[PDB]
């Protein structure tokens, strides 16, 4: 057991990740207003993943899910340079809370499909992951519509369950 | 059912009629109309038992108003059982005789009562003394026609002082009922007799022969000292009705003493620790003890000025004591303990008892009005409450800031600059009027009063009387102060206050302001922007024509309500 | 974790509410500790116990997320308690309930027609004005289907998404096209509910929806003639819940049409005669028939029969039927007006009846019934009734006298007579909103003022503790005191008025402790008006206004000072601003 | 001046009623409970209700509302002291007072309300004498009910002659949240248990400050009794002359004197509490309990009640000494310590969760309120010095005493 | 008791 | 009462 | 359009509540207590309708149990009392000799009957056998 969130902005592919890790196909998905939950069973650890959508009317309500959360997955989009400013603003508005303080972070550089999309380094030094404190932050560039890197990210996250 | 009950009740064996009458007064207990079985239980009355006569007498006592013509079949049994050598059955008969309120019966019952008022064993005399007052309650002139007042006032001239206590209790009960023709007071030698019968009667008799002394008033100084020096050691009694009645007669008798001597100060140093120690009693007696402290610290404030600490509330007092300890904390607040009262009222406005929270903030107001040395501290306390953003606390504290700025209008201009930023969503019309007034009166240190009143001008036609009228005063005061940036504002509030406003006081004030402003707006600075004369505060010290009489009723319903004894009884 | 039966069996053993709180919290903390372990097993019974703890009146704010976790489950018992907890614990404004949107949208496309029943029921019972903009596209897909258990829920859920978002009903117009042909009655009933809402909201749908009048006319006639069925049969009366909704749809159609009014004439004439009227059910059908006939431009022979139905309803001992007849007559006061007034003794007799609702409806029907001909007689009945109300009916009757007398008064003298009568006898029950309209009408009156001000002054020398009375009286003195005291600039022979007790009664008004201090503002306004209106004894009320300048009421402390400035500095400009106030409608 | 002593219960049905004057109707009690529900559902509750011109004085016992109406200018202190003496008489016959005693003992409760009060004037209420002609198992009433000594039936004989005292302190405290002490007063209650033979005349002698000052010993250890409230049995005139406490005792347990003095010395048990209340997340309680009193005496069974939030959950308790139970019926953590020696300092750290969605109403801040009990340890320093048994018969009785400090309302206001 | 009585008696 | 008493003197005149 | 439903017993206690309009939870506790106070303070030949604040409030006592509604002021009034009766027939045909106790204990199922009968305010199933068949088949799904 390991309670997981997948917070992040809209159009980040987070439901695509959540139905690629559980089922394994890219199901055609509405912009999910509420939430989803699928118990991913990988590296013999049942990853309960509370996929929460990130439209503007939902982002206040993420504080209802920050309790007994053993680790986030803050999915950012690689094809939104205009939104990495508010991605940084959300990630620095959220990780500084007392609820969800012992939660590891696993940032996904999702949607690697264009030369407009960045790699891990530019997303790291735009979000500013080197300014975190008491964090096991670990960026992992994943490709949701091919599965490339997702199970490797969960492999890292399964290394960091026990101490 | 009841017929088989009557069949058992017309038996020859005692152990069926006994269970019959116990079943009858168990049916009376649960609330049954067993009134139809009246003249059949009275056949089962004249018994050798005494544990059964109490039950039959009880049934007679409850069911004689409803069976009044039937009730004439017990009089011979009362005058038959008022001869028995056992004193308990005689006193039971005597206290049953008076309780039957039937006007065909009490005419017959004066003869055994006359027999028992002079009877030997003083259990039946201390019953018959109160039974005299029972008889005078029903038929007034029948007692004096039989002449029991002379036999009652001779029981006071006897020893065995519980008889004296009941005789004085019934004698005060009689003397209250008369129109004070042949008033029943006596010489100071009878007062020496009662005061030497005060250290010997029961813990209840010491109340009744200190309600006798609440009617007497002495005529000297050494006389009043000699009766205060023998009522004073009743201030060390545990029964919290004896203490409060001794405080009643001491607060009556200290209107006659001399301030120059050393007994006035010694008396007021013996009267403060019992009034403080009444508050270590059970929480229904703290209510009467606190309303009587509220009625004493209005008469003699020299007593309890040193004791603020015992009037701080706990958390687990009930609401009817938490409401009154705030009133006593208002009555005792002076320059010495402004800090304890304000630090104690700031810890009371963090509750959820909304009646108590509003009372604490109004107590901040009355404490600020009472002492002028600490109103800076009070306004800082009120602003530290307003900066917490809790709606009813703010809706009281704005009203209190109004009631301070009207009283101390000089140097509080460095406060409204915090009050201009208070998120005007404020809802209750007692607080909207206060905010509109504070904006209007001080519209020079509010450098943008012109822009914030427009949010009060969207819904002018339906707010209340008070908020509309205060807007009409405040906007005209603002335009008269500064005619530059509010020139069209006074015109729009006149066309909203005189055209589509149907409220007649609003139309009167609107046309008075319109004619004043179109007639001579230079004279209006002398007209409405005046120096208002200094506000006479609402003196809640009760009128000392009334307060001199309410000292004589301490520990009664006339002091808990703070009313005279005639405006609430019927 | 104890079961719900064990919990409620424990709460029934609790005696005091102060101990029933201990037995609630004793288990509410175990529920809270069973929600932090993230149980999946015993979460059904923990949310069932928490719904029971909510229904008793306790905090259950925390167990809303653990309803949202039940809703996105896979079992059916967990989903079932989850949608019950969503319907009880959440509303529009609880603000955590936007999280139900994806859960309902995933459970509207679920395979089971019983899970979709829950997902349509929850969205119908408590969907908000922002859930429906994300759910209306998937409700109407459930409205196009062929499964009867989902058609009837999708129609009512479409009713809800039209009621909350009224600018959304245009995308159900191509949904309800030709579905009045259902064999089932539940689908037929809920589609009639949808048509009732679509026709109630906007008249841009009526001309499309009064084309299907004869179709449901044939439906209703085939409901009446199919006189027996095993289902739908209540007391031998065939399918009442559909007949009432079809008659209500026929009421809200054709209310200003002539062709459809002649189209729906036949089945209304049939159901007005050929219905069983013995049980409650036939009274329900025929009461809806009467309300249908009254509002449409009907046949002249229908409404005679409808008035005869109402005459049959008014005389019944069954108090339900009297309440029904009085409500029906309250509906058709203006329409077919002259046929209503012939039940006048029957309506007035219900004021003597011993019900709250019957007296209240007879009161409202009497107040609506008064035209300009029965006004003189019926007011004596109403002003006996105002004497003989409960302490909760004097207010409504005292407002209704004023509302009635402003309309259809035969004179102005008698009008002020009855208004003054009510104010002298109601007192502490007439609303304080009445005073601006009363003062507005007595200043609309331009001819009779001494007859007003004398009766006001003779009525307030008696009493002062009835607040709207002195509210009217002080303004009447202040604006018409030149006719109270006439020509008495000094003393004359003793007439009833004396220009000092006129000022002493206002002095007594100001210092009385029974005043709301808007009567006091009226009183100071009248005192300052009585420096111009009186030339007899002025510079004595100046003393009163000067000694009232340091009072504690804020507006009075303004008012006395702002008058005292005029009394001390501008003695010739006082009269220059106290002309009579103008008169308006 | 009562009119009709009722006994209600928690619903408004009359378990027993007994009118004394007939100046209040008997169906006025049905108007009580809607008036109490109306006055309580708007916060204007008071012990004196008002139904027109009939006033409802009432106290609230366990199940019982002992309402006693009146109509005139009733003596309210008399009525309330009579109601608590009715409560004490019933609880000295019936060892609890619930509905299950009033519906079983109507044989004796109507006799008691016949005996205690006549016409509204209470006249015989000492229960140990009242057990001699009103029994649940009648002779002449005793001469004790007549005579001036109205609390002691003559001729009581025991084989031994024992006088048990109990100088039971009760520290009050109310510490404000800034850290200073507001009201630190001590309410002692010398509570005797007399077993003597005859009509003795005891003369209790304390170390009273006024007695040591009138003697001339005003430099030693003397307790300063600010106010002393004695029982009836203490002759108060002889106490007012020269501070002598002489009394003829009853037979059984009673409260002889109930003194009350203030104290400007440190509190006994001091509770330094902090609260790390993060919103929506958790809360922590690093509360330490330092025992300021002497190193010799042992605070038996302290119970430091500490108010947690109403909806906290899943706790953790790292203490040092003593068990912690979380009591959620009361919303408090009753940190119990069994043996708590003076001078030590035991530390506790609670840790809760907190619900993420916020509450609907505010809650208020009740005080930390300990329940300590330190035997053989008088805080004020009162020392009983002697107890002179004087009896005409003449014997050597065996007086005894023990000393207890308890809590009064030992509260401490919180953050 | 008043509770064990059924509602509409069929 | 679990605790134990202490004898106090009689005369102390 | 039924605004709410309040199954409350004779002593004042509330056994069920179902609010089809969303007013905040202080107004639920004030509206519910004042309506329980109005209906329990009413005599028995009193026409079973209360004009309570723009809601023609219906009630029809069946046992110690009361019932309640609030129909909006444009609908039929007697049929709402008949809706109460059909709901009692559903609570009886599901249980089998319905009681006061079996609404106390099975209230979880009492809401499910009420949600197979009245959703969103209006009626959905005018028959009485299709409703109990639907709930017993959704419970036969278990
Ligand atoms: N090329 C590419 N497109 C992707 C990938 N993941 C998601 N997308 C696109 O992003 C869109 C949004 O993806 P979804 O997961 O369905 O929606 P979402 O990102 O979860 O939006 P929310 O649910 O509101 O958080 C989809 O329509 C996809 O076309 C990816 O890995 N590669
Ligand atoms: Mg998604």
């Amino acid at each position: 057991e390991m309670r997981i969130l997948m917070v992040g902005l809209d159009a980040a592919g987070k439901t695509t990740i959540l139905y690629k890790l559980k089922l394994g196909e890219i199901v055609t998905t509405i912009p999910t207003i509420g939430f989803n939950v699928e118990t991913v069973e990988y590296k013999n650890i049942s990853f309960t993943v509370w996929d929460v959508g990130g439209l503007d009317k939902i982002r206040p309500l993420w504080r209802h899910y920050f309790q007994n959360t053993q680790g986030l997955i803050f999915v950012v989009d690689s094809n939104d340079r205009e939104r990495v400013n508010e991605a940084r603003e959300e990630l620095m508005r959220m990780l500084a809370e007392d609820e969800l303080r012992d939660a590891v972070l696993l940032v996904f550089a999702n949607k690697q499909d264009l030369p407009n999309a960045m790699n891990a380094a530019e997303i790291t030094d735009k979000l500013g992951l080197h300014s975190l404190r008491h964090r096991n932050w670990y960026i992992q560039a994943t490709c949701a519509t091919s599965g490339d890197g997702l199970y490797e990210g969960l492999d890292w996250l399964s290394n960091q369950l026990r101490n | 059912e009841i017929f088989e009950l009557k069949a058992e009740l017309n038996s020859d064996k005692k152990e069926k009629k006994k269970e019959a009458v116990k079943k009858v007064i168990a049916s009376m207990t649960v609330g049954k109309d067993v009134s139809a079985l009246f003249p059949d239980v009275v056949n089962c009355m004249q018994t050798d038992n005494l544990e059964l006569k109490k039950l039959v007498y009880l049934y007679l006592m409850n069911y004689a108003k409803s069976q009044p013509d039937m009730a004439i079949m017990a009089v011979n049994t009362f005058v038959k059982d008022c001869e028995d050598p056992n004193p308990l059955i005689r006193a039971l008969a005597v206290r049953t005789m008076g309780c039957i309120r039937v006007d065909k019966i009490t005419e017959y019952l004066c003869e055994p009562l006359r027999k028992c008022l002079k009877d030997e064993d003083p259990y039946v005399r201390k019953t018959a003394a109160v039974c005299v007052a029972k008889l005078h309650d029903i038929n007034a002139q029948l007692v004096e026609d039989q002449g029991f007042l002379d036999t009652l006032k001779d029981l006071i001239s006897d020893s065995n002082p519980m008889v004296v206590a009941n005789a004085v209790a019934a004698l005060s009960e009689i003397a209250e009922s008369h129109p004070s023709s042949n008033l029943l007071d006596l010489n100071p030698q009878s007062i020496n007799k009662l005061l030497t019968a005060l250290n010997e009667c029961t813990e209840w008799g010491q109340i009744f022969i200190l309600d006798c002394l609440a009617n007497y008033m002495p005529k000297d100084d050494r006389e009043a000292q000699s009766i205060c020096e023998r009522v004073t050691p009743r201030l060390s009694h545990a029964n919290s009705a004896v203490v409060l009645s001794a405080v009643k007669v001491l607060m009556k008798f200290m209107e006659m003493l001399s301030k120059d001597l050393d007994y006035y100060g010694t008396l007021l140093k013996k009267l403060a620790p019992p009034l403080v120690t009444l508050l270590s009693a059970e929480p229904e007696l703290q209510y009467v003890a606190l309303r009587n402290i509220n009625l004493i610290v209005q008469k003699r404030p020299e007593i309890l000025k040193h004791e603020m600490k015992v009037f701080f509330v706990k958390y687990n007092d009930p609401i009817y004591v938490k409401l009154e300890k705030l009133d006593i904390m208002i009555r005792l607040a002076s320059q010495a303990n402004i800090a304890q009262v304000l630090a104690e009222l700031r810890e009371y406005a963090t509750e959820v008892d909304v009646d108590f929270v509003r009372k604490a903030v109004r107590a901040i107001g009355r404490c600020a009005i009472k002492v002028e040395q600490s109103a800076e501290r009070c306004v800082s306390t009120l602003l530290d409450l307003i900066q917490t953003k809790v709606n009813y606390v703010v809706q009281e504290a704005i009203v209190v800031i109004k009631d301070i700025f009207r009283k101390y209008p000089n140097k509080y201009e460095s406060v409204i600059a915090t009050l201009c930023e208070n998120l005007d969503s404020l809802d209750e019309p007692e607080a909207r009027a206060a905010m509109i007034w504070i904006v209007g009166e001080y519209a020079e240190r509010i450098d943008n009063a012109d822009e914030l009143l427009e949010s009060f001008l969207e819904g002018f036609h339906d707010k209340s009387t008070q908020v509309q009228l205060q807007l009409l005063t405040a906007i005209v005061k603002l335009f008269l102060k500064k005619p530059t940036e509010t020139q069209e504002l006074v015109q729009q509030v006149l066309s909203l206050a005189t055209q589509d406003s149907d409220n007649p006081d609003l139309r009167d004030r609107g046309y008075i302001y319109w004619r004043l402003l179109s007639t001579d707006p230079v004279a209006a600075k002398e007209v409405v922007l005046a120096e208002k004369p200094l506000i006479s505060e609402e003196t809640d010290l009760i009128e000392p024509t009334l307060l001199d009489e309410l000292i004589c009723y301490i520990g009664t319903l006339a002091s808990v309500y703070h009313k005279p004894p005639s405006a609430f009884v019927e | 974790p104890i079961r719900l039966r064990e919990l409620i069996r424990t709460i029934r053993t609790a005696r005091t509410q102060a101990e029933e709180r201990e037995m609630i919290q004793k288990e509410c903390a175990a529920i809270r500790s069973s929600f932090r372990e993230e149980d999946n097993t015993y979460r059904c019974r923990n949310v069932a116990k928490l719904l029971y703890m909510h229904m008793l009146g306790y905090p259950a704010h925390f167990g809303q997320l653990e309803c949202l976790k039940l809703i996105a489950s896979q079992k059916f018992t967990d989903k079932r308690i989850g949608y019950l907890g969503a319907m009880l614990l959440l509303d529009e404004r609880q603000d955590v309930h936007l999280l139900m949107t994806n859960c309902i949208k995933n459970d509207l496309n679920h395979s089971t027609q019983f899970v979709q029943g829950l997902a349509l029921c929850t969205l119908g019972c408590m969907g908000s004005s922002e859930m429906c903009r994300d759910l209306a596209g998937e409700v109407e897909k459930l409205l196009k289907t062929s499964n009867s258990y989902l058609r009837k829920k999708a129609a009512l859920c479409a009713v809800h998404v039209i009621r909350k978002v009224p600018e959304l009903m245009e995308m159900f117009l191509p949904a309800t096209k030709n579905l009045l042909n259902e064999k089932n009655h539940g689908v037929l009933h809920t589609s009639v509910v949808l048509l009732t809402e679509m026709c109630e909201r906007s008249p841009d749908m009526l001309a499309h929806f009064r084309k299907l009048v004869p179709q449901l006319v044939r439906i209703l006639k085939n409901l009446i003639m199919s006189g027996y069925s095993p289902e739908h049969d209540v007391s031998g009366i065939s399918d009442p819940f559909l007949q009432v909704r079809i008659l209500r749809l026929l009421r809200i159609l054709g209310r200003n049409d002539d062709d459809s009014s002649e189209a729906m004439n036949d089945i209304l004439a049939q159901v007005a005669t050929n219905t069983e009227t013995s049980k409650n059910v036939g009274n329900a059908i025929l009461y809806e028939t009467v309300l249908t006939i009254m509002d449409i431009k009907s046949e002249s022979g229908l409404r005679v029969l409808a008035i005869n139905i109402l005459g049959r309803f008014l005389l019944n001992n069954d108090k339900n039927i009297r309440y029904v007849a009085l409500t029906s007559l309250l509906k058709t006061v203006q329409t077919d007006h002259n046929a209503v007034q012939r039940h006048r003794s029957t309506i007035v007799d219900c004021l003597k009846d011993l019900d709250v609702s019957i007296k209240r409806r007879a009161m409202e029907l009497s107040f609506a019934l008064v035209n300009g001909n029965n006004i003189r007689g019926m007011m004596k009945e109403l002003l006996y009734f105002l004497d003989s109300c409960e302490p909760e009916f004097k207010a409504d009757c005292a407002s209704g006298i004023f509302l009635a007398a402003e309309k259809y008064a035969p004179s102005k003298r008698w009008h002020i007579d009855t208004i003054m009568r009510v104010l002298t006898t109601a007192g502490s029950y007439v609303r304080d909103d009445a005073v601006p309209n009363l003062i507005q009408l007595i200043t609309n009156s331009v001819e009779m003022h001494a007859y007003t001000v004398q009766r006001l002054y003779k009525a307030i020398l008696g009493d002062y503790s009835q607040q709207p009375l002195v509210q009217v009286a002080a303004w009447c003195i202040g604006e018409y005191g030149d006719l109270l005291v006439s020509g008495q600039c000094e003393e004359e022979e003793p007439i009833q008025v004396t220009e000092d007790e006129v000022l002493d009664i206002l002095e007594s008004v100001l210092i009385s402790n029974m005043s709301t201090s808007v009567t006091r503002g009226y009183a100071l306004t009248a005192i300052m008006k009585l420096s111009t209106r009186f030339t007899c004894t002025v510079n004595r009320i100046k003393k009163v206004v000067s000694i009232y300048g340091s009072s504690i009421d804020v507006e009075l402390q303004q008012r006395a000072v702002e008058y005292n400035a005029l009394f001390k500095k501008y003695d010739h400009m006082r009269s220059a601003l106290l002309e009579r106030m103008p008169v308006m409608e | 001046s009562a009119s009709a002593v009722y006994v209600l219960d928690l619903k408004g049905k009359v378990l027993i009623c007994r009118n004394y004057r007939g100046d209040v109707d008997m169906s006025e009690v049905e108007h009580f409970m809607p008036i109490l529900m109306e006055k309580e559902e708007e916060g204007m509750l008071s012990p004196i209700l008002a139904h027109g011109g009939v006033r409802f004085m009432w106290i609230k016992h366990n199940n019982l509302y002992l309402v006693a109406t009146s109509k005139k200018n009733a003596c309210v202190s008399l009525v309330f002291s009579f109601l608590y003496k009715v409560v004490q008489v019933f609880s000295e016959y019936f060892k609890e007072l619930e509905e299950e005693s009033i519906r079983d003992n109507f044989v004796i409760i109507y006799e008691l309300l016949d005996e205690l009060m006549d016409f509204g004037y209470p006249q015989t209420t000492d229960s140990k004498i009242l057990q001699e002609y009103i029994t649940q198992e009648a002779p002449r009433p005793p001469a004790t009910v007549t005579n001036a000594v109205s609390w002691r039936s003559e001729g009581i004989k025991y084989r031994k002659n024992e006088v048990f005292l109990d100088v039971i302190e009760a520290v009050n405290l109310l510490v404000s949240a800034n850290g200073n002490v507001l009201r630190s007063e001590i309410v002692g209650s010398i509570k005797m248990r007399v077993f003597l033979s005859g009509m003795p005349e005891l003369r209790l002698g304390l170390n009273d400050k006024v007695l040591f000052d009138n003697t001339g010993r005003g430099k030693s250890k003397s307790v300063e009794l600010e106010d002393v409230k004695f029982h009836q049995c203490v002759r108060l005139s002889r106490f007012e002359n020269d501070r002598t406490i002489s009394f003829i005792p009853p037979d059984g347990e009673f409260e002889l004197m109930s003194y009350r003095l203030n104290t400007h010395v440190k509190p006994l048990i001091w509770i330094e509490s902090v609260i790390e209340k993060h919103s929506h997340s958790r809360i922590e309680y690093m509360v330490k309990a330092k025992s300021q009193f002497k190193r010799r005496s042992t605070a038996n069974n302290v119970e430091i009640h500490i108010p947690v939030p109403n909806d906290a959950d899943s706790p953790k308790f790292k203490t040092t000494v003593g068990s912690v139970k979380w009591v959620p019926e009361n919303s408090e953590i009753v940190w119990s310590v069994k043996s708590f020696p003076g001078g030590k300092e035991y530390l506790m750290r609670a840790h809760f969760g907190l619900p993420s969605v916020e509450a609907e109403d505010k809650e208020g801040k009740p005080p930390i309120s300990v329940k300590f009990e330190i035997p053989y340890f008088t805080t004020s320093g009162i020392q009983v010095r002697y107890l002179k048994i004087i009896e005409k018969s003449g014997y050597q009785a065996l007086p005894w005493v023990r000393y207890i400090t308890q809590n009064g309302d030992y509260q401490l206001r919180t953050q | 008791k008043g509770e064990n009585t059924s509602l509409l008696h069929p | 009462t679990s605790y134990d008493y202490c004898r106090v003197p009689m005369e102390d005149g | 359009m039924i605004h709410f439903i309040l199954l409350f017993s004779r002593q004042g206690k509330l056994r069920l509540q179902k609010w089809y309009i969303t007013l905040p939870d202080k107004e639920r506790k004030k509206i519910t207590r004042e309506i329980v106070q109005i209906i329990l303070s009413r005599g028995h030949r009193t026409s079973s309708f209360v004009d309570w604040k723009e809601l023609k409030l219906v009630y029809k006592r069946y046992a110690s149990l009361y019932f309640c509604c609030a129909i909006e002021n444009q609908d039929n009034e007697l049929l709402t009392l008949e809706i109460v009766h059909r709901y009692v027939e559903l609570l009886d045909k599901y249980f089998g000799n319905v009681c006061e106790l079996d609404i106390i204990f099975n209230f979880e199922k009492a809401y499910f009957i009420l949600d197979e009968f009245i959703i969103g305010g209006e009626i959905q199933e005018t028959s009485k056998k299709i409703a109990v068949k639907a709930i017993e088949d959704s419970d036969m799904l278990q």
